[PDB]
Order: structure tokens, then C-alpha cells, then sequence
């Protein structure tokens, strides 16, 4: 994706 | 030698069922205050998450929900809460299952004991400042395996404001799949977790939970410990690669473990090959 | 005489709802959903933006005049006990914006009465002549939060169609609440001529003006053992009077046979 | 006025 997440 | 400085007594404001201090004892920082703290999610457009009570599955029980028979239970397999609300030893820690809390259809009382995390946070926890990864999240107690931490609570946002949103470092996502998808975004409006910093030895996992409604595009997060976790110990997650992937650039990890997988020595000798 | 249900709330309120009955062989009343908070059973879109929210800058316990979420009421009419003031308009009461998550101050802030919900040790008890009803068991000063008038959110067309009108409340394009199938133990407050709470529109975690919750408080002193009771009002009596007539009781009574009878001599 | 009774302020 364009933007970093966390995530499990 | 600095001294630690108390410099909130609460950053929750008593919106949560315990204090949560502030301190610092490595630098001049003041207490962060950045950012909205809110104890549940917010919205910030419309959501439409499907809140008729008529669509929750429930349960019949008029006992504390520790049969085989509570439906709500059932819909994870099992109920995977002990007495005292701690995840079973025999949890999956690696693929866990969405877990379905009882409501307010469920025929059974309030303090049933599939009701851990809508009843709150119960540890006492401390934002600090930390050496190298700015503010923490570290326990003030010993904390047994399976205990319920906190939630990630934020902003609700779809999977394309949150490909948008300039700053990138507090969004979670509620699905790994792609299509109608949303995210937490905890820059703005945020609770404790939001301080919670990435280990490569990590002491907590998120968990999917539904509660007051079971719209399954918006579980919310629970952190409970996976392990024994010691007093004064940082707490941590694996913040996941679809994060690293992209922070890489940007900063490297320094949780200073053994297992780093994400310092610059660890991206360096990768990288060589 | 004999407790029946040791609290009929099911452990969602702050304290245990008893039920009593020493009249008559009618059991526990069970034909109904008890919801601490309104629940929604169509698409209603309450709005919770955060960013709609209007709210305080205050850094102290929001007793100030200058709390923005005071002066949308044009004073917080609280005192310092989470009582209304002496002076609060008991005939057309003002609506009441509590502070809400976007504030500044703190959870236990002045302006934060009916949110922190109930307080004061109630009975649902059987009376004599108007079936279920709920009292007091302790004494309650004047402007005291006793509870929410809690049930399912409708729209005035289904209001309007529902076979069982014995529980509804209009809050004010006008909603309902409804509890006859789903609701708490205001469902059980019974009407009298001389009432001793009445309802008052309050925001809290929203703001949406379709919405206001309806909240009673004491409007006068009350007694141990006392029923609570307030004003249905002539929307619901004008209906309802030709079904049944009020068996309170009152030698102010409005709406009894022989009050209806005696102004229908108008000549 | 409406077909159902209701409470009201
Ligand atoms: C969700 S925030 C955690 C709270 C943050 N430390 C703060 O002071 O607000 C995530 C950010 O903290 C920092 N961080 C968290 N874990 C880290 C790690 N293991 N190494 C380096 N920086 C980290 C990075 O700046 C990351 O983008
Ligand atoms: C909102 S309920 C109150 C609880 C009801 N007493 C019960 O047992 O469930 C409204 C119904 O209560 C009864 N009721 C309430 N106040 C009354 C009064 N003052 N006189 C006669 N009946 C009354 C009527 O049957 C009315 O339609
Ligand atoms: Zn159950
Ligand atoms: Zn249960
Ligand atoms: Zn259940
Ligand atoms: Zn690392
Ligand atoms: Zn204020
Ligand atoms: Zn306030
Ligand atoms: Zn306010
Ligand atoms: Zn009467």
C-alpha cells in the first residue's frame, strides 16, 4: 500500500 | 543524573477504569499531548456499522456462560476465556480466532464470563519515555499470559483515507484482505495503545473481538499478554512486515533484541547476497 | 413482601433492580428485553462524528460559567452534588448538553450526571391498582438523577403502527423511543396526576437533535417507599382514556371516570 | 394528532 499500518 | 518525573497523573483523563501516569526520566520531553485520547473509537464520517440489535447473534444462558452450550462461545469454538478471564493455554497465539462476547441480546447478566474485553482495561500500566523509540507502554505489575491489556482505539477510516493520510505511524488495519476494507487511524484521537512501540520479541498479540454489534468490518483490537510478563517490562507487538516494508526507509528497529529482524544489521546483512 | 428477582437489570446498571410483589400471584414480568441503552432495530443513523460534537476547553471541573457545554443550557443547572438547581424550569425544562469524549476536562467533570447513570436504590414492585410500578427504597433530595427512559429508537410512522402503545415515548420528523419489547426500569414508571420526577432532554456522547435521551429526576423531595410517577401528558390520555381511566389516587386527578365524567357535563 | 398514544414532555 501507499501508507505503512500495522496489522495482525 | 536526570531524575524520572511524574508529568501527567492520568493521561486518560479517569475515562479509563484505572489511571495511566506519565513519566520520564531521559529527556526534556513534556507530556505528549498531540493528539485527542479517546477509551473507545471514534468516527469522524459516516460508518454505517450495523448496530440493529436484532442482527446479534446471542446467547440463552442463564448461567455465567462457562457451558459448552452458550452460543456465543461457540461461535470461536469455544469460549476461550478461564475464570479469571485470561486466554486458555491452548489459545492460538499465531492464527487467532475472532472472539464473539456476549451482548445486550445475550440472555445471561453483565458480568458473564465471556465479557473481558468490553469490561476494560484492569492493569496497571505507565507511559515512559523510552532511550530510543521515544514513548512506551511498560507494565507496572507481573502480568500472566492471556490477560487483557488494553484495546486499539482510534479514528475509523476506510482503507483509502487511510492510503492518504500524511502521518503514517499509528494506523492499524482491521483486515488483511483487499476490497471494502478499514483501518484504525490512532494519530489524531487515540488511546494508550497508540504508544505501544513494535518488539521483535513480542510480549502481547492483537486479537478480533465483537462486542455491542457484530458488523465484521470493524472488529476492534484487543491486546492480550502471550506470555508471562515481568514488572517494568516494555510492553510490545510485531507491528507486521506491511508496516516495516514501508518504515524501513525511514527509521530502523531498535528494540535491541537477539531476534531483530528489522535493525539496519539485520536489513544490512539481508541485503548482502 | 417476597423478593421475586433479585435485580431485573441483569447486573448492567451501577446497582441491583429488586423485584417485589405483595399484592397478588402475578410473577416476575419477563415478556420483555431489559436494555440498559437504547438499541436500534432499523437503519436510524445516529450521528457520531466526533468533529459535530460541540464541547469545553475547561481545565478545571467545569463548575465555571464559562463552560461552552454549560452554556449551550445557558447555565450548567447542576450543583456540585450532580443535583439540578433549585431554580431549574420544572414546566418546560431546558435541554441539558452534557460534556462528551471531544472535551478538554475530565470523566468525574461537573456537567456529567446522567451519563454516570443510576445512583438512588429503586424496587419494581406490584401496586394495587395500575399493575408494575417502581418506587423508591431510600429518601431522594429534589433534582436527584433517578434513571434513563431507555427502549428501541422508531420512527414516528412505526410509532404510529405499533399494536402495543403502552410504551412509548415521543422525543420531541419526530422519533419514539418504544419499550415494550425492549427497555429498562422506566418501562415500569407508572403515571400520577401529582408526580414526583420529571423527563429531560440530554445529550451526551452525541449530538444528533433527533436523538436527545430522556432522563428523570425528582422534582421534589421523596420519601422511602414512595412510587415514582410523572405526567404522561394529554398526547398519551386523549388516546389512551378510552380504554382505561388513571387509578391514581390523587384528589388532583386529571384523568380518573369520575374527572373525564364531570367535564363532559359541559353545558 | 397520532393514531398511537405517547408519553411526552
Ligand atoms: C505507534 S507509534 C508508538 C509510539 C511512539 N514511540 C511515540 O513516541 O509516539 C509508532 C512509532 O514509534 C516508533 N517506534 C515504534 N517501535 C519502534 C522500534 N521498534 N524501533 C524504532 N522506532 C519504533 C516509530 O517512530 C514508529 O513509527
Ligand atoms: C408504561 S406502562 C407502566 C408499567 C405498567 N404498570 C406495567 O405493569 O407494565 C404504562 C401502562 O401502565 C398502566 N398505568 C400506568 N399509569 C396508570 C394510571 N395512572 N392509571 C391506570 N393505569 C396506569 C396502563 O396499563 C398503561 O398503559
Ligand atoms: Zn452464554
Ligand atoms: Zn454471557
Ligand atoms: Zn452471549
Ligand atoms: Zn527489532
Ligand atoms: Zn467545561
Ligand atoms: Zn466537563
Ligand atoms: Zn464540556
Ligand atoms: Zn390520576
Amino acid at each position: 500500500k501507499q501508507t505503512a499500518r500495522a496489522s495482525t | 543524573i536526570r531524575t524520572e518525573k511524574i508529568i501527567c497523573r492520568d493521561v486518560a483523563r479517569g475515562y479509563e477504569n484505572v489511571p495511566i501516569p506519565c513519566v520520564n526520566g531521559v529527556d526534556g520531553e513534556p507530556c505528549p499531548e498531540d493528539y485527542k485520547y479517546i477509551s473507545e473509537n471514534c468516527e469522524t464520517s459516516t460508518m454505517n456499522i450495523d448496530r440493529n440489535i436484532t442482527h446479534l447473534q446471542h446467547c440463552t444462558c442463564v448461567d455465567d456462560c462457562s457451558s459448552s452450550n452458550c452460543l456465543c462461545g461457540q461461535l470461536s469454538i469455544r469460549c476461550w476465556y478461564d475464570k479469571d478471564g485470561r486466554l486458555l493455554q491452548e489459545f492460538n497465539k499465531i492464527e487467532p480466532p475472532l472472539i464473539f462476547e456476549c451482548n445486550q441480546a445475550c440472555s445471561c447478566w453483565r458480568n458473564c464470563k465471556n465479557r473481558v474485553v468490553q469490561s476494560g482495561i484492569k492493569v496497571r500500566l505507565q507511559l515512559y519515555r523510552t532511550a530510543k523509540m521515544g514513548w512506551g507502554v511498560r507494565a507496572l505489575q507481573t502480568i500472566p499470559q492471556g490477560t487483557f491489556i488494553c484495546e486499539y482505539v482510534g479514528e475509523l477510516i476506510s482503507d483509502a483515507e487511510a492510503d492518504v493520510r500524511e502521518d503514517d505511524s499509528y494506523l492499524f488495519d482491521l483486515d488483511n484482505k483487499d476490497g471494502e476494507v478499514y483501518c484504525i487511524d490512532a494519530r489524531y484521537y487515540g488511546n494508550i495503545s497508540r504508544f505501544i512501540n513494535h518488539l521483535c520479541d513480542p510480549n502481547i498479540i492483537p486479537v478480533r473481538v465483537f462486542m455491542l454489534h457484530q458488523d465484521l468490518r470493524f472488529p476492534r483490537i484487543a491486546f492480550f499478554s502471550s506470555r508471562d510478563i515481568r514488572t517494568g517490562e516494555e510492553l510490545g507487538f510485531d507491528y507486521g512486515d506491511r508496516f516495516w516494508d514501508i518504515k524501513s526507509k525511514y527509521f530502523t528497529c531498535q528494540c535491541g533484541s537477539e531476534k531483530c529482524k528489522h535493525s539496519a544489521e539485520a536489513i544490512a546483512l539481508e541485503q548482502s547476497r
